[PDB]
């Protein structure tokens, strides 16, 4: 009985083990990224990040410096940007 | 509120206090 | 710099965005977390992990012979016979013959079950009558 | 776009030396067989190549088919007269066809078949060309 | 003579020998104290009615169910042990001692026992399945690209996520309707489906035969554990309670399968009583996992104590260095 | 060991059911690994 | 007219999305690492 006209399993086996190794990223290392995550009352970093936009679209770049220049440390140390990230309840 | 106060961390909590 | 601020902008962005969706929609205390929420949740995640596994894991008519032929010759000369056959000494097992047919192989051990995966039309005979052909012209 | 666009980066003319044709009744010895080599061949005139051209007028929409080709690619094979071979079967198996001929029941198939044999220096993908058209008769 | 049984129909694909394992995994694993008097009873006569008629039909089908030649050897070992426990029953006094009802009656005092003498196996049941899991996955090189041992897979998946639900929940009544559905479905997809498709006669299979063995340990396990019932602390991790070099490896065993952790981890969120989203609940397990092998390495090294700075042991830095070489 | 027993809390507040311990621990635990200094203040030698 | 003599694609387009992938961390995860890269007298 004749039937009408109807490698890639080691490819298979890659993609797999690497697709694993790209998941693990969400379970194996989120400890370590908390000190940006958990965050209340984000209003103040966003404040900072318009107003370093707003002064880009002007041209006062020595501005833009400072604003950059106050970013960066807020990033550069945690407890600082606990004391920055206050609920601010009134 | 739930995410208010899943939140409300502070200082105090560690304490030097261990008290045993 | 550049890149580092547009980094540091999204993540602040999106954590303004959930933090204005949890002040919308706020949940008392710790009672629990909506069984329909966590279901869906999992259920989806069960989903898409065994899509992403398994589904790679996913991957007849009858005919009849138009002409016959046989031919049988002596070591490096021309053949002595030959002869083939067409649609006509091509006999197609007659239904209640090929019953004789099943039951002729009745005393076999165990070459039936062999024949079993075939029926009646895939399986024919062909006839050579009598002479040669051809002529033999060594 | 060098990373994911250069990925996407990756004729002779011949003419045929050997022409055969077989045409041949049923499941006997063929009864005619002609081939031509390089003399029958004829490659067409340029004036008779337009004369060619031209004689396709009044054809609908055949013309812009044979417009891909040339005056080279295109050729005629001349085949005459009689069979080179001779008839040879044997006079038992002329009883054989003469009465499976009479019988109103049954049918009898003629089939012609045609072969190119194109090869030299220049190489091609396959060697010969083969193929046949197969009927009944009245 | 649960295992002269369960061999005897490993051996024959009959439908009788395949009558009786579902009385014996439905009826008798079931029983609070002890199976009763009338099970043993009624096997000794199912015997006795088999090796009669199995006689009978020696002088004159497509189920198989019988050959007709050879032997009667594994229904007279059933037979001699079904009698030989008779008689050490007898020999204690174990022994001596419409229809909707009595079925009801029985579910229910099982379900709601006077007292539970509660334990947890859900550990050996998971190694029988995960062992299970092993054999159909290399029985890909051999028997049922193949079609049936990708749904075979699809339900060992299947009932072991399953399975995990229902233990989480710690529910008894889930777990014996679980059971029913479960070996009617695994017999009966085993012994007039699979040897039909793509298959030669069971009996000579041999690797289906090794997976439907350990699957009569895993439902032996299953029905043993709905006997006892469930305790109540049912949350804690399997290995992490002794900070030593096997949990260490172990638990680094275990973390190395690719889908296992994470897995693990939103199965269990999705069937737990609490009320952190699934990121705090990675979080916390993430945390969890790292707190715990940093505890068993200072374990570890509190207990093999090093004086001061003197050397590094040349023959630990030759192993590792050599081992990182030829991996590479 | 002070983490490690936070940790065993947590699962055992979420095995009982009293979710408000739960949440206050969780609490606890996320600002612990949300500064180090006071991660270096809670994990000292504790030498006596 | 006979010319003379002259699966992946699917690998083109995973290794493709790995580089992707792999860029992507070159801009989704710098943040974090600033503590150590904003340093002046080292």
């Amino acid at each position: 009985k004749v039937s009408p006209p109807s490698g890639i399993m080691g490819l298979y086996a890659s993609v797999v083990l690497v697709i694993g190794k790209f998941v693990r990223e969400f379970f194996s290392g989120i400890s370590h990224s908390i000190m940006f995550e958990e965050l209340p009352n984000v209003d103040r970093i966003l404040k900072l990040c318009t107003d370093i936009f707003l002064v880009r679209e002007t041209g006062e770049l020595e501005l833009e410096e400072d604003l950059y220049a106050k970013l960066i440390f807020l990033y550069r140390s945690p407890e600082t940007m606990i004391k920055w990230t206050r609920e601010k309840t009134n | 509120d739930h995410a208010s106060m899943v939140r409300s961390g502070d200082y105090y909590l560690f304490e030097t206090d261990s008290e045993e | 710099s550049w890149i580092c601020v547009e980094d540091i902008y999204a993540h602040i962005f999106i954590l303004k965005c959930w933090r204005e969706s949890e002040k919308r929609y706020p949940q008392p205390r710790g009672q629990k977390k909506k069984k329909a929420v966590k279901y869906g949740m999992g259920g989806m995640i069960i989903v898409l992990l065994i899509c992403i596994v398994w589904f790679p894991l996913l991957f007849g008519v009858i005919n009849q012979p138009l002409d016959v032929s046989v031919t049988i010759t002596l070591g490096g000369y021309q053949p002595i016979f030959t002869m083939s056959a067409q649609q006509s000494q091509l006999k197609v097992m007659d239904n209640s013959k090929y019953n004789e047919f099943l039951k002729s192989f009745g005393p076999n051990s165990g070459a039936m079950q062999f024949l079993e995966n075939y029926e009646r039309e895939d399986v024919t005979v062909a006839e050579l009558e009598g002479n040669s052909n051809s002529l033999w012209t060594i | 776009i060098c990373i994911v666009w250069f990925p996407l980066l990756f004729g002779v003319i011949n003419q045929p030396l050997d022409v055969s044709v077989t045409i041949t009744l049923g499941g006997y010895q063929p009864i005619f067989t002609m081939s031509a080599q390089q003399s029958q061949l004829k490659v067409m005139d340029n004036s008779k190549y337009n004369e060619f051209l031209k004689s396709f007028g009044p054809n609908s929409g055949a013309m812009q088919f044979l417009e891909n080709y040339e005056r080279e690619d295109v050729t005629v094979a001349e085949l005459e007269g009689n069979s080179n071979s001779l008839w040879t079967i044997s006079p038992p198996s002329k009883q054989k066809m003469i009465q499976e001929l009479t019988d109103p029941n049954s049918c009898f198939s003629v089939v012609f078949s045609w072969s190119i044999q194109r090869n030299m220096t220049l190489g091609a993908k396959a060697e010969i060309a083969t193929d046949k058209l197969s009927f009944p008769l009245a | 003579c649960y295992f002269v049984i369960i061999l005897n129909h490993m051996t024959s694909a009959s439908i009788i020998t395949l009558l009786l394992p579902i009385l014996i995994f439905l009826w008798a694993m079931l029983s609070v104290p002890r199976p009763s008097r009338r099970f043993w009873m009624m096997a000794i006569v199912y015997t006795e009615v088999a090796i009669v008629v199995k006689y009978f039909f020696q002088f004159g089908n497509i189920i198989g169910v019988e050959k007709k030649e050879g032997y009667v050897l594994y229904d007279l070992i059933q037979l001699l042990a079904l009698f030989f426990h008779r008689s050490i029953l007898k020999c204690h006094g174990l022994w001596d001692e419409q229809i909707y009802v009595p079925i009801r009656q029985f579910f229910y005092d099982l379900i709601h026992p006077d007292y539970s003498a509660v334990t947890d196996v859900y550990v050996l049941m998971f190694l029988a399945d995960t062992v299970d899991f092993i054999i159909i996955v290399f029985g890909f090189w051999a028997f049922g690209v193949p079609g049936p041992f990708l749904v075979m897979v699809l339900i060992q998946f299947g009932t072991m996520v399953v399975d995990r639900a229902l233990y989480l929940r710690k529910t008894v009544l889930g777990k014996v309707i679980f059971q029913v559905i479960l070996v009617f479905g695994i017999h009966f997809w085993m012994f007039f489906i699979l040897p039909g498709v793509t298959e030669r006669k069971f009996s000579q299979n041999l690797v289906a035969q090794l997976w439907y063995f350990v699957k009569c340990v895993y439902f032996g396990l299953s029905a043993y554990q709905i006997r006892c019932g469930y305790p109540t602390r049912v949350l804690g991790n399997f290995l992490t309670k002794s900070y030593n070099y096997v949990n260490l490896f172990l638990f680094q065993g275990f973390r190395l399968v690719p889908f296992l952790t994470e897995l693990r981890a939103v199965m269990d969120w999705v069937w737990t009583d609490t009320t952190l989203s699934l990121s705090s609940w990675i979080c916390v397990e993430d945390i969890y996992a790292h707190i715990f092998i940093l505890k068993c390495w200072r374990e570890s090294e509190k207990r093999y104590p090093q004086p001061r700075g003197q050397k590094k042991k040349k023959a630990v830095k030759y192993g590792m260095g050599g081992m990182i070489i030829v991996l590479l």
